[PDB]
């Protein structure tokens, strides 16, 4: 998959009570993939290791790949606002040139 | 006196429409300016043929051609000579009259001289300070330094005519000595490289085709249509040129013999043509192609 790329969301140490060990830590990793080219992916990776967190989730998510559909390669088809879950995003097609102007993770 | 043809006859300019043509892609390509994100509409085939219908009426709009006029004549008149103001000033005056609701080629301006004499001002200092009061898009108060000879041969050598041409109607008055300057200096590159197309679906090409035909030299154009199978064009550039030199000598002939359709660009090489060689050629391969072919 060397045509693909991955970049980190979000890295959190979230932390589960134990009776053994008392507060216990894990890395939860949000990664998202991508070959640029119109398929891309994202998925969730835990483990008690960081590096651990990155393999499980870099490799989670080449297996949920959408398929994203550009108008002429470099923009959305149509404007697009939708709630998911309390976040809401409102797109908008823009013409050549215009670049992207979105969240840091949007651009992402 | 049988009156000598204008460019804007009726007859002249459907001569010159015709052979100019028409090209919804070149007409409307893409202009490289700020871009907004474009809107879609759902059509059927009656309504998507009448929307080709006005994208052609506004073609025909823009396809208008600009005037072909000669050039205007030195404004040398003097209102005054006031020899009592000798040497009470170093530098002229130049007063405009700025009356919103007067043409501006029957605007007065006048030059009050260190000498004393009033007199109206030159056509260069008329266009220079109605530019500088009635600043018109495009236009600039002094002249640009693209004209220039050097400038211009860089503009050709990346097959800019349209452009080259667009800039001399923005800047220069159509009877101004620069505009035809740079006009016939553009018809003439185009000749002699044989660039004809890229004014093709252009205001322009009626302007050259009309300065061809009045200096006798629509060969190359005729070889050029003839080659790219556009033969109808090739006839009605020969009408035109038998229209605008009815005394020729292959003016006469075509009425001696009645010629129509090829027959006029047959009449053409014999009689007049500066390569009449090439254009039988160039017309007898074409007629073979079409006979061979189909």
């Amino acid at each position: 998959y060397e045509d693909f790329d991955t970049r980190i969301l979000e890295v959190r140490n979230v932390f589960n009570m134990t009776a053994k060990e008392g507060r216990k830590k894990s890395v939860r990793v949000l990664v998202a993939v991508g070959n640029g080219n119109g398929a891309a992916g994202f998925a969730i990776g835990k483990a008690a290791d960081r590096g651990d967190a990155f393999r499980k989730a870099k490799n989670r998510a080449i297996h949920y790949l959408h398929y994203i559909e550009r108008y002429e390669g470099h923009t959305i088809f149509h404007d697009i606002s939708l709630r998911f879950k309390r976040t809401q995003i409102r797109m908008k097609k823009q013409p050549r040139g215009y670049g992207l102007r979105c969240h840091r993770a949007i651009i992402t | 006196e049988v009156k000598k043809p204008a460019f804007m006859d009726e007859e002249v300019q459907r001569i010159l429409t015709k052979i100019t043509g028409l090209d919804l892609q070149k007409t409307f390509r893409p202009a490289i300016q700020p871009l907004k994100p474009p809107t879609y509409k759902l059509m059927t085939q009656a309504q998507l043929e009448e929307a080709t219908r006005l994208a052609v009426e506004a073609a025909k709009v823009r396809l208008k051609m600009p005037p072909v006029l000669e050039e205007r004549k030195p404004i040398n008149d003097v209102l005054a000579e006031d020899k009592i103001l000798e040497g009470t000033e170093t530098n002229k005056y130049v007063f405009t009259d700025i009356s919103y609701n007067i043409p501006h080629r029957e605007r007065f301006i006048v030059v009050r001289e260190p000498s004393g004499t009033l007199r109206k001002a030159s056509w260069e200092e008329r266009d220079r300070v109605i530019q500088i009061y009635f600043p018109k898009e495009g236009r600039r108060v002094l002249p640009p330094v693209i004209f220039k000879d050097e400038n211009l041969k860089t503009m050709y050598s990346q097959d800019r005519h349209a452009d080259v041409l667009n800039l001399c109607v923005a800047q220069f008055e159509p009877d101004s000595a620069e505009y035809i300057k740079v006009h016939h200096q553009t018809y003439e590159d185009i000749d002699r490289h044989g660039k004809y197309e890229l004014l093709r679906s252009t205001r322009h090409f009626g302007g050259m085709a009309w300065y061809f035909v009045n200096k006798k030299k629509i060969d190359g154009l005729l070889i050029d249509q003839i080659q790219r199978d556009l033969v109808d064009d090739a006839t009605s550039l020969v009408q035109l040129y038998h229209m605008l030199h009815p005394d020729g000598q292959s003016a006469q002939e075509a009425k001696e013999q009645a010629a129509e359709g090829v027959d006029l660009i047959k009449v053409f090489a014999k009689t007049e043509a500066q390569r009449g060689a090439y254009i039988e050629l160039a017309l007898q391969t074409y007629q073979e192609i079409v006979t061979s072919h189909s």
